[PDB]
């Protein structure tokens, strides 16, 4: 009961051209009749599961103003909450609840790796996380109750924060726009747009977050390169002339060090595998899980033939690249699965916006290596099969 | 001072 | 009582031109008369010290052949060992014992950052580490007893290895040269030269290691770049067109990732600071330790006949910049030197002793005093009467 | 993934 995309009347071409990473946009009834597949009770229970990332924010009624409590929680933590002015946040709910993941199928005009997760929030009256900015692109989907959103169309270059809070709040915030969202309508914000959301009632908000890496975040992911090197080129100086000053790291040494790093980065096939892995890797303490035992190539062939369907558990953790020689590499949850040039055409299909049925898998369904690939992907918990 | 939407 | 340089009769330029990173070299009596300032018993006690990296390898007499037990140890572990066929190894002894750092003063024709450490070994009769290779340039200095060294003059590319040994030991090894080193002798090996040392008796070996980074190890040290960044530029795609096959990481995307990483690498100022830090950083668990001096008493104490000692030469280095300024590197930390006093960097890192006579020019400057105070308090330098 | 002898910790 969801439309193809989340832009309602708007076309993807126009949205990406005029809004994406540029201007805020409010879309009224983008998702008609969309109510939360989960309930505030179920959200709380979900926040009590170990390995899950959840936070309770109390503007008032806590030990001190804007108190933050970190999960995983237990049911005793919820009963002591005031009747008003607090918020429950839960990360990666799309990875915990397939019905929420289906909401992610409404934003496919953006590449999978740009997606982070769907964060679900619940708040009674007056509940808010305060005025703040993110580096995220975000679709703020109203799923229950009403929320008053205030923003400012001018992005924040240098953010002036409030000292020592545990949550990032702006010291000064004057909004030039204000809206009250009902279940179904969506508010898109590009990065660094200051926004202040306040629940008018018992409300839930599904936040579809995108994220793109910066230089520090790429630099910190560089050690993963070593997986494909097994040493690589080593610095050498057989032509070393002796040492005027032994302390000096000469420009000639920096040249070779720069040459060694450039060789890593400039090898596109290498950079493609590295980035594909570190960008699909689970960002938090929640990875996928193997089901039952491996369904053999035979059962997989038959079960799929009898009308079974394959489901993508984590769309944001699925990607691929095509190489120059025609080979491809499929990335799933941080692992790299190499595809021969013949088998390479499956990568778009598996990571695509299509349904994975016997009909769509027909050509490769005979090939043994393809069945072996689906085995290992189901094994690692990247794909789940479901009968009709 | 962790960013708000980033979570962990 | 130490030669100005190692190499026997050879001059460094000749050694670096013909042998360094090319072919092995046996130097008989490189150090004319010499013995370990440390005893085997003292080395054993030193292996028990907290934070020291030490290893006990039992070729035989252990639970299983080639057993590797790791430190830190205690005297209890040293009673229950066979009298033969085992060996002890202790890393970074030059850091722990100033007398072994004095030996570091011989190989000063190679830059400081190329030095790793001196590890000292001990083995009774029969004891050995086995036949193996290292990516190090190494000077194997016999310090006591006699050791039989077998090697092969050809560097190895493929490494034939023994399965699940907790050691890197060659499966096949065919030596073309055998020697018997006595105290004072030194055996140089360039990288990847296979060697098999065996003790003829109670012996110790002073191994001066040089190491150079490869692509994997540099890649693993890239996170420190994040320290000088505060985020840096962020990937943006406002020009994004709707995605056909949204699973694809496009070449245009990879163009930007490459560009973002390149901008990080192609900035020489940035790369110099980063490299200078990560390469002087303490590799293993052992850090420097401090004792508290006024600039007045430091000036007095030094003018009164004191000396400054370098506790870690391998962790000491510097870089000259285009504007005349400089960056000094001490044990992972970067100190920015204004062009006025940038010339102290080579002095503090060079061969020359750091005395009142040597430091006379900058002694009256206040910024220089602030630096010396910080370095002494950081444990980089030791004031010695 | 055994480490080379001269390495240490
Ligand atoms: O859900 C809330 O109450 C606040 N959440 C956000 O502003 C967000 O999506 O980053
Ligand atoms: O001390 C020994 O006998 C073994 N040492 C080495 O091989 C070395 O210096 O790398
Ligand atoms: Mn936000
Ligand atoms: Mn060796």
């Amino acid at each position: 009961q969801l439309p193809e995309t989340i832009l309602g009347g708007l076309a993807p071409e126009e949205f990406l051209a005029n809004y994406w990473q540029k201007r805020p946009l409010l879309i009224r009834q983008a998702l008609p009749g969309f109510r939360s597949p989960i309930t505030p009770e179920e959200l709380a229970g979900l926040a009590c599961e170990e390995g899950v990332t959840a936070r309770l924010i109390l503007e008032k009624g806590g030990a001190y103003p804007w108190e933050v409590r970190y999960g995983p929680f237990e049911p005793e933590d919820f009963v002591a909450l005031p009747p008003t002015h607090w918020t429950l946040l839960v990360q990666e709910v799309d990875r915990l609840v397939p019905e929420v993941a289906a909401l992610l199928e409404t934003v496919r005009f953006v590449p999978n790796w740009r997606l982070d997760d769907i964060m679900v929030s619940y708040a009674p009256e007056g509940g808010t996380v305060g005025a703040h900015i993110d580096n995220y692109d975000v679709f703020l989907v109203q799923a229950w109750g009403r929320r008053r959103w205030q923003i400012n169309h001018r992005p924040v270059e240098r953010e002036e924060l409030v000292p020592g809070l545990e949550v990032r709040l702006l010291a000064h915030f004057e909004p030039d726009a204000e809206w009250i969202l009902e279940p179904g309508d969506v508010l898109y914000l590009p990065p660094r747009i200051p926004h202040y959301g306040v629940a008018l009632e018992d409300c839930m908000t599904f936040s579809i977050g995108f994220r793109a890496p910066d230089q520090a975040e790429l630099a910190e992911a560089m050690p993963r390169m070593a997986a494909w090197l097994d040493g690589g080129r080593r610095y050498a100086d057989p032509d070393l002339t002796p040492a005027d000053e032994p302390g000096e790291i000469t420009p000639e040494a920096l040249d070779q060090i720069q040459a060694l790093l450039r060789a890593l980065i400039d090898d596109r096939e290498r950079l493609a595998r590295w980035f594909g892995c570190i960008i699909t890797e689970p960002r938090r303490g929640l990875p996928p899980e193997p089901p039952g035992r491996p369904l053999s190539a035979k059962q997989l062939h038959r079960r799929l033939q009898q009308g079974a369907t394959l489901r993508r558990n984590a769309i944001p953790e699925l990607a691929y690249v095509r190489h120059a020689d025609g080979s491809a590499t499929l990335f799933a949850s941080g692992e790299a699965y190499e595809l021969s040039p013949e088998l390479a055409d499956v990568a778009p299909l598996l990571t695509g916006r299509r349904p994975l049925t016997a009909e769509t898998l027909r050509p490769w369904l005979e090939r043994d290596d393809f069945l072996e690939l689906l085995q290992t992907l189901i094994h690692s918990g990247i794909l789940s099969l479901i009968p009709a | 001072p962790a960013e708000v939407r980033m979570g962990k």
